[PDB]
């Protein structure tokens, strides 16, 4: 296909100088190309696709190609589905990988490859010059740039003007979100005709109207009573979608928003996910919540935080990475066929938002707005 | 069957719409949490350290 | 009428401890209410209502009061017209004071004045706790807070809640925007019964579809010419607004996004303002922009600027303040019955926006976005 | 008359698209800058700076 979700395990250890790569090109450090460029001009000349083995979830679209002949560009441009909040503007830089390519055609073209990606925002508009590059093969550039977290989100949108409409052209930005989970946005260049190809990536706001949620009134309607143990799902997973089904549950807003009493709960479930038997890669759950420390009230520091979670099958039993700080924690259904993500009912207030990335499927659930 | 406070109320309650008080003693909760009644017996979530919270519970114990 | 737009000139020296009360309450310094409740404590005890002198411009809007049953709630909620882009999540805090108060009433009420003011966005609601009091009387109540200036904008709402509908209550959020102009956003309480009344306050995206200006193309359609001299004037007061006219340019936007030769100007007029022979008090412009330096292309640093100038009447002769770091400056039209804000072509890349308030109208001009 | 440059592209131009290039030589203009032609007679200022400028004079000098 051209257009989907995937996932995988990265394992930095076999990874050849998997490192310094993340330290060096995937955290903002030295303020100049020359470091990152070096490592890459030496692992990316042995492995054309090192970067790959980096991403632990992969989400792809296809977009119509545009053209301007006036000039000879061909243009490709899409709002990357980010898997969650980016950031406040209290939170520090997120430094970004940015990869375009190609096929490698059987005949030397008019000309070399070429192509000008540019992430734009409201205000400013972030292109990859020339001294971004770190690393250029014959039909592949790799740029490098620090951009604030909280403009890393809905509201990017991502161009690449090519001057050929290159075979297999794609564009690819790597956001790592902690140090441990790199999410890669991918844009490949479908027939010009062609309709745009989204993959299946929603992004949902549980609790619309928080107001609804300040008292518990509304309770029993919402069915989100001790009787049902704060359980009012809903479906995720469309209709024809993958045989793998997700759940998200709209009680948390309850714990989120409430000044009313509520049921004691020794944890709540924010989401299941149901069809493990035959899932054969592994499944991501990110988080987006603020620090449970105390504030100064003169000064409320807001940073938000990312922690990401992993359910993977070995030998066909499922199990989790665990986190002393993640406010989530992902278990085992009542089967091994079913996971649940789990947080104390404490956590809520600071809660805000999950993500489910799994084979074609990701689910961006939202604690706040009504969007 | 117990209940507890998850969130308190940044908002003062008009003394004369709280019927009465009481605090959470149960293990189960997890803040310490002063639960306001009102006349028409709902009840709210009040942080025992703001003062119109003591306030309230100084004018409630005196009318008893 | 309980809405409107009002200006003032503010001398620092000529108000009691004006200074500290700057330095301490309105600019980001100690996260303790000490230092400033000290300041006000000494001041307002002497002069209740001097926080008002620090006003340069005052936007006051009606609001209707909303009740809820319950709890003895009146609630008044409203969003501020906020002259400019708060700004950028590079930049630093803002510290602004929020007043709430009302008129006294001559007979003794069975409580308490009481009052809890709240600003949230999207994300964080940053609420006026008893540790943000710096001030305290009979019927008026002065909290201070830093918030990060990005956040105070559009989408902050501002709502505060009495226990009963006080004569007059009213609640203020001086803003300052820099250290020599700030700006005062004002919620007053109409009857719960009447709509809201607005003040006559736009926000204008100049140069909506900006990709539009890429090129000189649309210059002709436009009226953007060197014979023209850059001038497609629209109108931006209303039909039966005050006896003054002010008009906006759209032909900057050219110079801001062209990638295609302009024809060299000394200046441009972004905007020109009429009726100055009858106005009674000063004129302010403020400007949003960037800051021209070079930046390191690897991490583009994205600091908004703000700085505003000022037109006043003396002896019956206009003249304005002059400023070296801002872009844009004020001075005499065709008569002195006419100023126009200026800047030099070469600006226009960085300039974010300018915003033109005086007596009665204010008006927010964006050269981005298109809303 | 005079025009000037006050913003460059950074999307380069296929060469076979540019018919000429002039360099902003007047004072009246702020910025330094290449002026290519199209062979559509239209102009596109862009960066002296830049590696694909550079090349794309090499490539219209080496063919007059």
């Amino acid at each position: 296909h051209s257009s989907g979700v995937s996932t995988q395990s990265v394992d930095l250890s076999q990874i050849k100088r998997g490192d310094e790569i993340q330290a060096h090109c995937l955290t903002p450090a030295e303020t100049e190309v020359t470091e990152c460029a070096g490592i890459l001009k030496d692992v990316l000349s042995k492995n054309l696709h090192e970067l790959q083995g980096l991403c632990n979830v992969k989400n792809k679209m296809g977009v119509p190609w545009v053209s301007v002949e006036e000039l000879g560009q061909e243009i490709i441009t899409g709002r990357l589905p980010f898997p969650s909040v980016g950031g406040t503007p209290v939170n520090d830089l997120v430094r970004v990988l940015v990869v375009a390519e190609s096929n490698t055609p059987e005949e030397t073209p008019e000309e070399e490859f070429y192509a000008y990606v540019e992430l734009q925002t409201e205000l400013y508009t972030f292109g990859l010059s020339d001294d971004n590059v770190v690393f250029t093969s014959d039909y592949m550039t790799v740029w490098m740039i620090d951009i604030p977290k909280s403009y890393v989100d809905v509201g990017m949108l991502t161009r690449a003007t090519f001057l050929e409409q290159w075979p297999g052209a794609k564009v690819t930005v790597m956001i790592p979100y902690s140090s441990t989970f790199t999410w890669c946005g991918e844009l490949g260049a479908i027939s010009e005709e062609s309709a745009p190809q989204p993959s299946l990536s929603a992004r949902s706001p549980v609790c619309k109207n928080s107001a609804r949620y300040s008292t518990s009134k509304f309770c029993e309607v919402d069915g989100c009573t001790a009787e049902t143990g704060m359980e009012k799902m809903s479906l995720l997973t469309p209709f024809g979608g993958p045989p793998q089904q997700a759940k998200m549950n709209t009680c948390p807003c309850y714990y989120k928003y409430s000044v009313s009493p509520l049921p004691a709960m020794d944890h709540l479930i924010l989401a299941d996910l149901a069809g493990l038997d035959s899932l054969t890669s592994p499944v991501y759950v990110m988080a987006a919540y603020f620090d449970s420390t105390h504030e100064n009230p003169v000064r409320p520091s807001s940073k938000l935080y990312h922690c990401a979670l992993q359910m993977t099958s070995h030998d066909g039993v499922w199990t989790s990475t665990s986190s002393e700080q993640c406010p989530i924690r992902l278990v085992e259904g009542q089967s091994q066929n079913v996971l649940q993500v789990r947080v104390a009912p404490t956590s809520m207030p600071n809660l805000v938002g999950v993500s489910l990335m799994l084979e074609g499927q990701q689910y961006r659930l939202e604690y706040f707005g009504d969007h | 069957p117990v209940t507890c406070c998850y969130n308190f109320t940044n908002r003062k309650i008009s003394v004369q719409r709280l019927a009465s008080y009481r605090r959470i003693t149960s293990s189960k909760c997890p803040k310490e949490a002063v639960i306001f009644k009102t006349i028409v017996a709902k009840e709210i979530c009040a942080d025992p350290k703001q003062k119109w919270v003591q306030d309230s519970i100084d004018h409630l114990d005196k009318q008893t």
